RNA sequence: CAUAGGGUUUGGUUUUUGCCCAGCCUUUAGCUUAGCGUUAAGCUUAUACAUGCUAGCCUAAAAGACGGCGCACAGGUGCAUAUUUUGUAAGCAUGUAAAAUA
RNA sequence: AAAGUGUACUUUAUAAAGUCAUUGUAUUGCUUACAAAUAACUAGGCAGUUGGGUCGGCUGCUAUACUAUAGCGCCCCAAGCCUGAUAAUUAGCUAGGCGUAACAGCGGCAAGCCACAGUAGCACAUAAAAAUUGCUACCGUUAACGCAGCAGUAAGAAAGAUUGGACAAUAGCUUAAGGGCAGAUCCAGGUAAGCGCUAAAAUCUUUGUG
RNA sequence: GAGCUCCGGCUAAUUGUGUGCCAGCAGCCGCGGGAAUACACAAGGGGCCAGUUUAAGGUUAAAACAAGGCAACGGUGUUUAAAAACUGGAAAUGC
RNA sequence: AGUCUAUAAACGAGAGCUGCGGUAGCAAAACGGAUUAGAUACCCGUGUAGUCCCAGCCGUAAAUUAUUUAUUAAAUUAAAGCGCCUAGCGAUAUU
RNA sequence: AAACCAAUUCAAACAUAAGCUUAUUGUUAACAAGGAUGAAGUCGUAACAAGGUUUGCGUAGGGGAACCUGCUCAAGAUUAUGCU
RNA sequence: GCACUGGUUUCAUAAGCCAGC
RNA sequence: AAUGAUGU
């Protein structure tokens, strides 16, 4: 650009979008479910993924998926959602964190017990 | 700042009032270069005779009115005034008579001569001053 | 940033203060010229002329540093030292020492320890 | 006291553009956690508030403020404000004027 | 003026002093210029609006400058003034601070300036002043109150500490009889920034025994 | 000594058993269809350490004033043109 | 007496629209005959608007190579003033 | 005292909080459309070779759909037998 | 009739086919 | 001479 453009508001800071829209730059946000069910990927994979529609307490209603194996989420739960994407799970942006309010951590882990909400055994 | 300045009148339609244009840079940090900028600036006139056009001085003074801070103190240059009465007497010189080729270019070289031969003379007195 | 004042108050009396800027049970001072009227650490000033350093040494002594020159000139203007500089000023023999009134008052018998809840608990 | 890159686009190569990761600084969530000394600090609501406290001291025209001095200092917040402000620079007449010392 | 003055007040077989009242060479200051985010899918804006003349603009008590901020207000007179103007969106500003070789970018801590105290209009308060001063209307609870003072409670939120001790020190208010007041401040309690040290005994540390 | 996390490649660190495109993993490229160093568990090992690993913000990994393109895609249909910026030029007439 | 253009204006193929005059040849649409599994297309026969003249409207093209100075056969090199682009995808949005 | 200061009282003027209207700010709606996405439905074969009628731009008309036809234009069309 | 289950098929799946219900 | 299922 030329002295006079560049003078003239010629350079605009570009802008970036955030990849949880829904967090309204909050780490979490906590939410009520409103229907769980399972959903089929896309290809090249195959199986029955576990999701669950949550109206967050800004009003905003998300898909979230549920990680582990088994659950115990029902309609009307209480869950805190965080940030993290499914890539073979199209629209899916959200993950619900266990071993809060309602969720419970899966039973019988034994390692990376802190990622699925599982104190450690005294005994 | 802003004590004194030198414009150029744009405005004479107030009574002992004019208004007077200024031009100044401003430093860029982020580009490294100066922007030209103008502002109008009020002044007063004791005289009431100015003419849109001329090169005048402003000095700050005494607040005089809402938007008036302002005195003119001199005119560096006047402007220059169409009169029809000295315009009609050159043409008529100019008709009075003509001159041939030679003629015109012979009276033109001994007036370019003179000229020179007076230049002269200046500069090698202000060479005698040095 | 922190421009020192150059006009003199109109309605209040300038003064020379001591600054607490120590730590914890560590105190230390400095010595400048403040409006009579405002906080104790506040950062409009006229001059900084000394610091003080109230605690002994291994040669057991305690240490003061003050502007001879400048002392004498805001003494001459007008300023008038606290009761501590007072003190400061007697010893080091820039001014003659203020005399104090009597005192009747049973003198106070938990001084180092009324107000310091630490010791109390072992007491 | 002075400028570091890697992964990825499936005939190969070259080239253009996009995407992701490694640092430092700052808050929450899961799992886990003995003690002592100390630095810097209280990062969402100008949402609604039970209770206690934060500015009084002195004197007296008949034992009492009606009078004097303070509350023009401290402490809290950032609603409003694009300029009313903030950050800087500049300007504003005179031997300070009278009188026999005849 | 860290001063002078008094048919004034208080203390004294010991007296120096302070208290109250009053006093300053003009008796507490206005104005201008430059810089500082987006923004044209905001193109026209202004009529007290731009300029000129008379009058007003008080709180006296040196003398001149031919009246010595101002459309700040009334009356009259001339048509001018602005034009990236006008209208909108967003934000307290400066700066310490954090990333970067720098340029640039963003805005937790100490301090300075400005604004505000449930909302709005007013009276005092000029010159250093309204959280803890008044009048009126309105909003929310119940003629009253408004914690954005310290501690504390309820709701909201992913996430906000004790209904603690002391005036011993620093700063401040009052007081000549040497005192009084204080959620400023200094200390303690609570919360895995950070920094330092301990979590094992040893001739009972030869810095010993004698 | 004590916990948290990781061991296909970028990136320091492997064997066994179970599962059989199911259950699940995943920052990116991608793993799982009966022979899985990528899923679950056991052992062994790597990193940091009273801390450790996600999520969410500021800035860097040159958005280009120092310093990018219109030659992958972008110069607009053409000309005239009293703001602004930069800056001297070879014109008119007659058979 | 210049370069460039923020802003503003004029000129502007073919098709299309309104009125007036003309209509040979050609030819959207339309109607028949064939081809083909179907032919709603390509091929053959007829054939209206249109193509033409005058007066208005519309302002759109795969509507040429960016403009200027110096050098140069070009090129290349260095400057002056602008417009446009910042992954793709997606509106008859609102004004 | 006819002056000044502190009060009570009625009257007139001034502006104003409050108050009224206001575009259209947001909520909301039967219904009719559009776009994006989704391991293995259906009709045709439009483009890529001369793609089997060269492709495409502007505009008009027509067709279940891709597409087809008229008028000018672009090449983003690579195109082999002179003379007498 | 479909539906449902199993077999067949394949590297695996879909479809197809076959049988039962 | 219309058609050529998915994954790798
Ligand atoms: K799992
Ligand atoms: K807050
Ligand atoms: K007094
Ligand atoms: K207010
Ligand atoms: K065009
Ligand atoms: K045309
Ligand atoms: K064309
Ligand atoms: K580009
Ligand atoms: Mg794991
Ligand atoms: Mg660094
Ligand atoms: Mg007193
Ligand atoms: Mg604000
Ligand atoms: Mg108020
Ligand atoms: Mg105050
Ligand atoms: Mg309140
Ligand atoms: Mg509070
Ligand atoms: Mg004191
Ligand atoms: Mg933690
Ligand atoms: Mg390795
Ligand atoms: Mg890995
Ligand atoms: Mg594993
Ligand atoms: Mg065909
Ligand atoms: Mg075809
Ligand atoms: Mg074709
Ligand atoms: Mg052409
Ligand atoms: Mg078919």
């Amino acid at each position: 650009l030329t002295v006079g453009q560049l003078l003239r508001g010629g350079r605009t800071k570009k802008v970036r979008r955030s990849k949880s829209p829904a967090l309204e730059q909050c780490p979490y946000k906590k939410g009520i479910c409103l229907r769980v069910y399972t959903t089929a990927p896309k290809k090249p994979n195959s199986a029955n993924r576990k999701v669950c529609k949550v109206q967050l307490s800004n009003g905003y209603k998300v898909l979230a998926y549920i990680p582990g194996e088994g659950h115990n989420l029902q309609e009307h739960s209480i869950v805190l959602v965080r940030g993290g994407r499914t890539k073979d799970l199209p629209g899916v942006k959200y993950k619900v964190i266990r071993g809060k309010y309602d969720c419970a951590g899966v039973k019988g882990r034994k390692t990376s017990r802190s990622k699925y909400g599982v104190k450690r055994p005294k005994e | 700042g802003g004590f004194e300045f030198v414009g150029k009148v744009v405005s004479n339609r107030m009574q002992k009032g004019v208004v007077v244009a200024v031009n100044y840079v401003v430093w860029i940090p982020k580009y490294k270069v100066y922007e030209r900028r103008t502002a109008r600036h009020m002044a007063h006139d004791e005289g009431n005779s100015c003419v849109i056009g001329d090169i005048v001085r402003i000095q700050q003074h005494r607040k005089l009115s809402k938007n008036k801070a302002y005195v003119v103190v001199s005119t560096l240059k006047h402007a220059d005034v169409y009169n029809a009465k000295q315009a009609a007497v050159l043409n008529t010189e100019r008709s009075q008579n003509k001159l041939g080729r030679v003629e015109y270019a012979e009276s033109r070289l001994s007036e370019v001569q003179q000229r020179l031969l007076k230049l002269r003379e200046m500069y090698q007195k202000e060479l005698a001053l040095n | 940033m922190n421009n020192l004042l150059t006009q003199l108050p109109k309605h209040d009396l300038l003064k020379i203060k001591l600054v607490r800027w120590g730590f914890n049970k560590k105190p230390f001072y400095v010595l400048s010229v403040m409006k009579r009227r405002q906080a104790r650490n506040s950062g409009n000033r006229y001059e900084d002329i000394g610091w003080w350093d109230p605690s002994p040494h291994q040669d057991g002594n305690s240490h003061f540093g003050i502007k001879f020159d400048r002392v004498k000139y805001w003494l001459s203007q007008g300023a008038v030292p606290t009761e501590k500089v007072y003190g400061l000023f007697g010893q080091a023999g820039i001014i003659p020492q203020k005399p104090a009134p009597p005192k009747y008052k049973p003198a106070d018998g938990n001084a180092d320890t009324k107000w310091r809840p630490e010791l109390q608990k072992n007491l």
